[PDB]
């Protein structure tokens, strides 16, 4: 009829790929995040902000390449190409670490476009939208570690760089400054992740193992009609199996796949809440009781009071080359030595 | 043109450029 | 009283409108071509 | 020093949702 | 609290993160979580209706 | 004081494990 | 209609009873050390 | 007929193995 | 048989009972308001607002009453320190008791609708069903919100008929409650201008009244009507949760970064002032300005207020807290009793050896001694064997200027190392670690806990919004697919996904 | 995925053109000036034997050219 | 004087869409009804109700009075 | 045939207009204009608050 | 000194028979 | 007989609910001052 | 501290009085 009708005819015409009303967001706003990450890992140095030569052009490998965060003096600016820090001078913008703020803040909309594309195909093909609500959890994770954590903590410099050997620096950064280990929200997170990795292997090694009998040869992959009104695995038999070995066992394969949906997103949301609490520097650092008892009684020495005395050894050694904008050079007497280990 | 034409070309067109760049980096006679 | 920040700023509100107009023209150039 | 409020918070967080679930379970299993 | 004092000292003496087997295992656990959430999404999103919209969807 | 709270919570978790294993509803047929 | 035509019944089976009680005690076991500090 | 897909894939595999061998050779003593 | 997590779905289609539970929720929120106000009055100590402010005590809802101008209690004491004669009706206890009376009144109002839910307003008078006219309801509510916004901005903020709001010295010394002149130029968008907050609501309420009358008059298109499912009710919930968590990040960001809405004399400082070096730079400038006149050290340093020197201390930085370190900054490490004064560390020649301040991340930062340039000249060694730069070997003395221990000098290293480890923190204050039984580790602030709650609840309302936005649109396939999903799931044969415009 | 022979004029000729362009884009050293990354003797100047330290915010365009 | 570039006094009708199936006792609830009713031919007759007497805003039988009072 | 109050007689024309919604587009394009202006307004105040857009009367000095 | 044991005893003596009576009342009024 | 022929139902009406709750709170109000001492 | 416990107990007793008066079962006929 009118406008917004032929534009709905097309964008919903079917081809090999599927561009849609939010594919019009997803395909342009992403793919430049991929190009910018590849460009920063291949061509672009980090000599000026950090002090680290981290490009393919400067001898680094696939493990040790990273699009690096800007310096601390670029406190919380958005770091546009044009504007008050680069003025459109593209070479100086790439030198000042604007590529990280390009890729992160540009793919934050890529996640939104992808979840809306996932939400739009589920309306096109008339299905229930449970595939959409699961992908909200890695969006929560991405926002929590790349977006909310550098905002309230004096710099984009204190953010995990887009790399492989830089994520490791970020992990040891939390392990030696924040003690992210003792966070109960992180306990929730590892329980969700590792239990989902459990239950995947359980279900996969159960379903095709209590399988029915349809074919002739021992290759049981060739005996499945995709247009089938029967089953392909004996629910009664697997129930009796796991009931007699393990005790409690499922009986409702609605609830089974819903539980597989529910575990890792619960883990990742309950990790995102703790990453927020760490962004505000409400860290799960030392307690009251064992510390006031160990200051009094010398020979106490729990693994707790060894982890604290080890994290101090992390934080006093790595900082003087991790963050040069502090401008501190420790003398060797100040460092935690350990009496000639 | 075609969306398939675009999705074939526009991804893999800079790829040979970057691969030639990486091979030149590797054959830098340092 | 326009600062250089506002100077280089208003070109972005130009440029985003040009990008969305290019999207709309890319829609019209093939959509009503086919139909 | 142990908390004045900690054991009260622990006992309350035990007993309140426990009783909340027991009410619903007994109401459910009453009919069937 | 003893598990982490094993892990950190193991990183100190053996550098477990810079080891290609360990990255394969990280890919294993993350892919396992991805595939569990993905399959549990794509099956629960296609349940044939047998009940109403007031009671449980598991009956 | 708090050690008794710790022990009570662990023993209660194990008790709920016990009742969940042995006093479940029977998974019944057709 | 003066009596409510939408009086409906809640339902909670034994499986959900065990899940809820196990969730509450596991949350207690985890957070109790940090609450007591 | 045409050049078959297995003979295409064999040559693609050899042209991948050669580039990966040059990657290891530039990994060992080059930068 | 309903599951436990959808038991409130029996009032999707019962609007009087919906109003009843709206009223009960409002009554519970007001009850929390009154009870927290009374508890915070009963805990609060007005004994010295110079060294023991509100935010050291962990006080939470009283620096909002003091923010909007409630500055007097029935005991006669006020906030700034003096006493005022007439408390009037509206004191702190009066505000709390008024909220308790609101709680009871809204309770009794909540009973009536669910007792009598079946009236004739909630009945479509044309055909005889139970509907409600959502764009006109929205026009009414937007009109009411515009009226209250305009009245608040015109009268109560600017002091036309109201008493005004807290507008303070930016350097945090002499804040008070004031009527505000609304500024209309470009300085109204600077958030450190309370004239911007004044001129905000004047425009905001007027535009809200205009839009509300617009929605009362006109009616929407059928295109947007089916595109947003405006006949359904739960689209309003999905939109409202979205608007609420958009508001939450704003009220968390302004609280954390500091604005005219959150004064430092009611919430303590912010963390960015520490590593920008705000109070230290201001104190050293106002010292060198007096020393350039011809004044001496002991009468130059002794002119800085304690309410200025108290913000040069890392224990009031709200980023040195802890999640399970409950309580308040008094129970953290004591009550601010005395200020000892500025300390100077002089070597065997006369050089003022400076002390490197502690950064934010470092819990136990080791003690160094810088020169005037940045070269380390002394330390407190962690290992005691082959120490070259120890204070016992160098011989660094400490001299005081200003404060309680003014005009004193120490050379003994057992005391010099103590004051070095304490002057590492900032300025030197003598506390009371005996009365409230503190433990000597730092706490957080009401600037911190507000931020924590309003980012966590924002992030949870994000997920709640995604869930209701899915469940609003997917109402027909809410409890399962139909039995007859067609063969339109093929790849390439049907050249359009289900839509029937041109196949 | 197997329908391709197409020994094509536009396809098969332009690929080594891009390959040699990417080769010369590094071997001529133009990429160093395009993206500003230093060359193996351009890290340390004689007046500055350390990693650079970007100090101030608003004059960074004037400061980085000094740091070059 | 024949003054309508906007046409705010137009006699245009109003497409009436019924209420959706908001009865969650049973499965398969539905949505509104597209081109259902005869679109409710608008009238500007003054009623007796003290709240909104004219029963529509866009009409001469309100706009004459609004213009005269203003 | 429900319950009748004087407010039940008063507020009924407010709950009368059930479904009278316009055919065609209506004020949709004007709505889109206001939405784009509101987005530009938020972009203005965001870049001012970030001080990526330096003005004359805006101090940003924590000082007034 | 206040009985920190005593406040827990007060809260327990409130909550336990209250929940005990609520279970029986909801089980009773479920059927009728 | 393997199912129990003596499964019987407890019953507690609203009058007894109010009596029990009033008894528990009156006992609390009386003894609380002596417990806190 | 204990004053809040006292006040909570008195207010709860008055609340049970209120619900007993107004939300009782109706005493019904034959
Ligand atoms: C769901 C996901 C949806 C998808 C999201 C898609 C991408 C959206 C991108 C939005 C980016 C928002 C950050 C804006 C950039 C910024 O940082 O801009 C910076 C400003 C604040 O600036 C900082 O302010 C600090 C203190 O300033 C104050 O003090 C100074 C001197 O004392 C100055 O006077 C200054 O003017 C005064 O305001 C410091 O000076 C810093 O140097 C300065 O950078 O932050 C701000 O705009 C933020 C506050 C206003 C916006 C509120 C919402 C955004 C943040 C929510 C969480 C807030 C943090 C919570 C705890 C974590
Ligand atoms: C849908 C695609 C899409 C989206 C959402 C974005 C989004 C973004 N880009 Mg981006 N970009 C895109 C495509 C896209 N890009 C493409 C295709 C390119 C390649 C040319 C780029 C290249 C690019 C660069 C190089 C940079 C960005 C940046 C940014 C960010 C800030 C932009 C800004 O401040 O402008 C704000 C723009 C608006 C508010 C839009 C204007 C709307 C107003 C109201 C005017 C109304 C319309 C106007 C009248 C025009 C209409 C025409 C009319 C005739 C009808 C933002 C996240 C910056 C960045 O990464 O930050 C670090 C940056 O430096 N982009
Ligand atoms: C503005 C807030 C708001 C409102 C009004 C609603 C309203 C509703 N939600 Mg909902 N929701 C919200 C936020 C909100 N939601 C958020 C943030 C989330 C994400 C966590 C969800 C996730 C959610 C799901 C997953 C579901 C609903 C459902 C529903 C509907 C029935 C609720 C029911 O019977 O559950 C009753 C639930 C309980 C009795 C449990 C309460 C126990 C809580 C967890 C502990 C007590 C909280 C405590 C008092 C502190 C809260 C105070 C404050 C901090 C908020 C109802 C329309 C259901 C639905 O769609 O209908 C089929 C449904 O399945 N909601
Ligand atoms: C209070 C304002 C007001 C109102 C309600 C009306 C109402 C009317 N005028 Mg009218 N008019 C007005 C002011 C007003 N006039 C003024 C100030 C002038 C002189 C410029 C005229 C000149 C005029 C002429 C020449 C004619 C009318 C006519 C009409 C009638 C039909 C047109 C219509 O739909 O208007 C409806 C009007 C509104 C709904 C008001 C909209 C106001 C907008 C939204 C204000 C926002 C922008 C603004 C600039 C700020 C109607 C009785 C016609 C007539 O009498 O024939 C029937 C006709 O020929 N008018
Ligand atoms: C179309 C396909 C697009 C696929 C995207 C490829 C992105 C990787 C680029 C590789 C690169 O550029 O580095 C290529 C670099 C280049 O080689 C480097 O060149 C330098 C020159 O001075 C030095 O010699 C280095 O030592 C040398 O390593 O080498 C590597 O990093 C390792 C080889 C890369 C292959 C390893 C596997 C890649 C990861 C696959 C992950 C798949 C699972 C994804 C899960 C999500
Ligand atoms: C395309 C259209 C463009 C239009 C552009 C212009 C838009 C203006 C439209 C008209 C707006 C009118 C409001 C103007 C108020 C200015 C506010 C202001 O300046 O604040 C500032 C003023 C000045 O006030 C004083 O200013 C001083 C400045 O130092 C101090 O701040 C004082 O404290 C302060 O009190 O505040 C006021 O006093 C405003 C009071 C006037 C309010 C009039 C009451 C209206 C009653 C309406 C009755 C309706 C009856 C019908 C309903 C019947 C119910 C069924
Ligand atoms: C009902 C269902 C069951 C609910 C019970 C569960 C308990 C709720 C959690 C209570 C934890 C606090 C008790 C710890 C003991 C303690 O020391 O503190 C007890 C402290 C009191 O502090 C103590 O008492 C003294 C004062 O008299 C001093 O202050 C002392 O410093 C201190 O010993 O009180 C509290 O902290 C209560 C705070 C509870 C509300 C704050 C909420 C925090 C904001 C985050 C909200 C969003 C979170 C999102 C995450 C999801
Ligand atoms: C032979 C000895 C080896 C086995 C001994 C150990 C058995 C472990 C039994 C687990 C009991 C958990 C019961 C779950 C509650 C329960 O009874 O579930 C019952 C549930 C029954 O499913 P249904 O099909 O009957 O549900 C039907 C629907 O209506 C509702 O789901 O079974 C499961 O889903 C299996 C999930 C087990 C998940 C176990 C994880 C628990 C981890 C441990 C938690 C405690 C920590 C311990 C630290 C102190
Ligand atoms: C254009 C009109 C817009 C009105 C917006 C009103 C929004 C709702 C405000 C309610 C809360 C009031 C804030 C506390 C107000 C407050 O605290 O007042 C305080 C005061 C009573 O307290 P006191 O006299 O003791 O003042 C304390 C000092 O004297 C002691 O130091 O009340 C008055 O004297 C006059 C109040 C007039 C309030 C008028 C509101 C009632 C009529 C509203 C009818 C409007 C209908 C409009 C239809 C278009
Ligand atoms: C920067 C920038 C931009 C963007 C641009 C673009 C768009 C780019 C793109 C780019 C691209 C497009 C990239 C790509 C890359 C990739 C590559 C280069 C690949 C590699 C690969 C390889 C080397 C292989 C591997 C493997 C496989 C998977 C197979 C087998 C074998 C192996 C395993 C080895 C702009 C101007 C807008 C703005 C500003 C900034
Ligand atoms: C009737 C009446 C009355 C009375 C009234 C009253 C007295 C009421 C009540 C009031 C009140 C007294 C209320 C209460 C409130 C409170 C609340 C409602 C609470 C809430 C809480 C919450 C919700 C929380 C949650 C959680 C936890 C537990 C902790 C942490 C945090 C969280 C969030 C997690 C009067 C006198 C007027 C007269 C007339 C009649
Ligand atoms: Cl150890």
């Amino acid at each position: 009829r009118t406008w917004f009708d032929d534009a709905d005819d097309w964008l919903r015409q079917d081809r090999f790929v599927f561009v849609g009303w939010s594919g019009l967001l997803l395909f342009p706003c992403a793919y430049f995040a991929l190009g910018g990450w590849l460009t920063g890992t291949t061509f672009v140095t980090s000599w000026y902000t950090h002090g680290l030569a981290t490009s393919y052009l400067e001898g680094c490998n696939f493990l040790t390449a990273a699009v690096s965060t800007p310096a601390n003096s670029m406190a919380h600016s958005l770091l546009f190409v044009w504007g008050p820090e680069a003025q459109g001078d593209f070479t100086r913008w790439c030198q000042l670490g604007g590529l990280w703020a390009f890729v992160a803040l540009h793919g934050a909309f890529g996640l939104i476009g992808f979840m809306l594309r996932q939400f739009e195909i589920a309306r096109s093909v008339n299905l229930r939208p449970y595939n959409a609500i699961a992908f909200s959890a890695p969006i929560a994770v991405f926002v929590s570690v790349f977006l909310i954590y550098p905002l309230g903590q004096s710099g984009w410099f204190f953010a995990p760089s887009f790399g492989v050997a830089a994520i490791f620096r970020f992990i040891l950064f939390f392990q030696g400054f924040h003690n992210w280990t003792l966070n109960p929200f992180h306990m929730m997170g590892v329980a969700g992740v590792l239990g989902a990795a459990l239950l995947c292997a359980i279900h996969g090694a159960t379903v095709e193992n209590t399988l029915f009998e349809d074919g002739d040869g021992a290759n049981t992959f060739r005996a499945f009609n995709p247009t089938q009104a029967e089953e392909t695995y004996s629910m009664v038999t697997a129930n009796r199996f796991w009931s007699q070995i393990f005790g409690v066992a499922f009986s409702n394969k609605r609830w089974l796949h819903f539980f597989m949906l529910l575990v890792p997103v619960t883990g990742l949301w309950m990790s995102a809440i703790g990453v927020v609490g760490l962004a505000l520097n409400l860290r799960a650092y030392d307690f009251v009781s064992q510390e006031i008892r160990a200051a009094e009684d010398p020979e106490f020495e729990t693994f707790y009071t060894k982890n604290i005395l080890l994290n101090e050894g992390i934080r006093a050694w790595m900082a003087a080359q991790d963050q040069p904008h502090e401008r501190l050079v420790f003398p060797e007497e100040v460092l935690p030595r350990g009496n000639a280990l | 043109f075609t969306v398939r034409w675009l999705a074939i070309h526009g991804i893999a067109v800079p790829t040979i450029f970057f691969l030639g760049a990486i091979t030149a980096m590797q054959f830098i006679q340092r | 009283a326009v600062t250089p920040s506002l100077k280089n700023f208003l070109g972005s509100l130009i440029a985003g409108a040009t990008v969305l107009g290019g999207i709309a023209l890319a829609i019209t150039a093939v959509s009503k071509f086919d139909k | 020093e142990v908390n004045i409020y900690g054991l009260t918070a622990t006992a309350l967080f035990i007993i309140i949702p426990t009783s909340f679930l027991l009410i619903l379970y007994v109401k459910t299993a009453s009919t069937q | 609290s003893g598990t982490f004092n094993f892990m950190i000292v193991f990183q100190a003496e053996h550098n477990i993160l810079m080891h290609p087997f360990h990255m394969l295992g990280v890919a294993g656990v993350f892919g396992g979580s991805l595939f569990s959430a993905m399959h549990g999404s794509l099956v629960t999103s296609s349940l044939i209706r047998e009940t109403t919209e007031n009671e449980s969807a598991n009956e | 004081m708090e050690a008794l709270v710790y022990t009570f919570l662990l023993v209660g978790t194990l008790g709920i494990i016990f009742f969940s294993i042995f006093f479940r509803d029977p998974p019944r047929m057709i | 209609a003066r009596p409510n035509p939408n009086k409906q019944v809640v339902e909670l089976n034994r499986t959900s009873l065990y899940w809820g009680l196990l969730l509450i005690f596991v949350l207690a076991v985890l957070f109790s050390s940090y609450i007591f500090n | 007929g045409r050049i078959p897909l297995w003979l295409v894939g064999t040559e693609e595999g050899t042209l991948a193995i050669g580039a990966i061998s040059c990657f290891f050779y530039g990994f060992l003593c080059w930068f | 048989g309903l599951p436990w997590y959808r038991v409130h779905t029996v009032v999707i289609n019962d609007p009087g009972r919906l109003i009843s539970v709206h009223l009960m929720h409002t009554a519970l929120v007001s009850g929390w308001a009154g009870s927290m106000a009374l508890f915070e009055i009963s805990v609060f100590d007005p004994s010295d607002p110079v060294l023991n402010p509100m935010w050291r005590q962990g006080m939470f809802v009283l620096p909002f009453m003091t923010r909007l101008g409630i500055t007097q209690s029935w005991g006669g004491w006020t906030i700034s320190g003096e006493t005022a004669t007439n408390p009037g009706i509206w004191s702190y206890e009066g505000v709390a008791a008024a909220h308790i009376i609101l709680s009871g009144a809204l309770f009794l109002a909540s009973v009536w609708h669910w007792t009598y839910w079946d009236l004739e307003l909630f009945r479509d008078p044309r055909t005889g069903k139970t509907a409600l006219d959502l764009p006109k309801i929205f026009g009414i509510h937007l009109f009411l919100s515009g009226l209250l916004c305009f009245g608040f901005g015109a009268f109560h903020v600017t002091g036309v008929f109201g008493p005004g709001i807290w507008v303070s010295d930016p350097y945090g010394l002499t804040g008070r409650v004031q009527p505000v002149a609304p500024s209309w130029g470009a300085d109204g968008f600077d958030p450190y201008n309370p004239g911007g907050i004044a001129s905000h609501h004047i425009a905001a309420g007027i535009l809200g009244v205009l839009a509300g009358l617009f929605h009362l008059c006109v009616r929407p298109s059928i295109r947007l009507y089916f595109g947003l499912s405006m006949g359904s009710i739960e689209t309003v919930l999905s939109s409202s949760i979205a608007a609420v968590f958009w508001a939450a990040f704003v009220v968390a960001g302004t609280m954390w970064y500091g604005s005219a809405a959150t004064p430092i004399e009611l919430f303590g400082p912010t963390r960015y002032q520490w590593d920008q070096g705000f109070f230290q730079q201001e104190i050293q400038k106002r010292v060198q300005a007096s020393l350039a006149e011809g004044a001496s050290l002991s009468d130059a340093w002794s002119r800085i207020p304690e309410k200025l020197a108290f913000y040069d201390y890392i224990g009031n930085n709200p980023a040195k807290g802890g999640l399970f370190r409950t309580g308040a900054m008094n129970s953290g490490d004591g009550i601010a009793v005395g200020w000892l004064g500025h300390a100077s560390f002089k070597d065997q020649e006369g050089r003022e050896l400076f002390v490197r301040r502690m950064p934010t991340f470092f819990e136990t930062f080791p003690v160094l001694l810088l020169d005037k340039d940045g070269i380390v000249r002394a330390d407190v060694p962690f290992r005691k064997a082959e120490s070259k730069y120890s204070i016992e070997q160098v011989g660094v003395s400490v001299t005081f200027y200003g404060g309680e221990l003014d005009g004193l000098t120490f050379t003994d290293p057992a005391t010099v190392k103590k004051y070095a480890r304490k002057a590492q923190l900032g300025e030197i204050f003598e506390f009371d670690r005996s009365t409230l039984q503190s433990d000597g580790v730092f706490r957080s602030s009401p600037r911190g806990w507000f931020t924590f709650g309003h980012v966590c609840f924002a992030l949870l309302f994000f997920f709640g919004h995604i869930w209701h936005g899915a469940r609003t649109i997917f109402r027909d396939v809410f409890a399962g697919i139909d039995d007859d999903i067609n063969d339109q799931v093929e790849f390439g044969k049907y050249k359009k996904l289900g839509d029937t415009s041109s196949l | 995925i197997l329908t391709s022979i197409r020994y094509w004029v536009i396809h098969s000729i332009t690929v080594p053109a891009l390959f040699i362009a990417g080769w010369l884009f590094v071997s001529t050293g133009l990429a160093y000036d395009v993206f500003g990354t230093p060359r193996p003797n351009e890290y340390f100047t004689e007046d500055r034997q350390e990693a650079p330290l970007i100090t101030d915010r608003f004059n960074a365009l004037e400061q980085v050219k000094k740091l070059s | 004087r024949g003054f309508d570039p906007l046409g705010l006094s137009k006699p245009s009708e109003f497409v009436v869409i019924g209420v959706d199936e908001n009865d969650q006792n049973a499965a398969k609830n539905n949505k509104g009804s597209v081109e259902a009713i005869v679109q409710a031919t608008p009238d500007e007759v003054s009623s007796e109700n003290r709240l909104a007497p004219y029963s529509e805003v866009f009409g001469l039988a309100r706009f004459r009075e609004c213009e005269l009072i203003h | 045939p429900g319950l009748v109050t004087p407010l039940g007689t008063l507020l009924r024309p407010l709950n009368s207009e059930a479904g009278k919604v316009l055919p065609g587009w209506g004020t949709t394009v004007l709505m889109a204009v206001f939405i784009l202006l509101f987005a530009a307004f938020l972009l203005i105040i965001l870049e001012i608050y970030n001080s990526s857009l330096i003005l004359d009367d805006v101090s940003m000095s924590w000082e007034t």
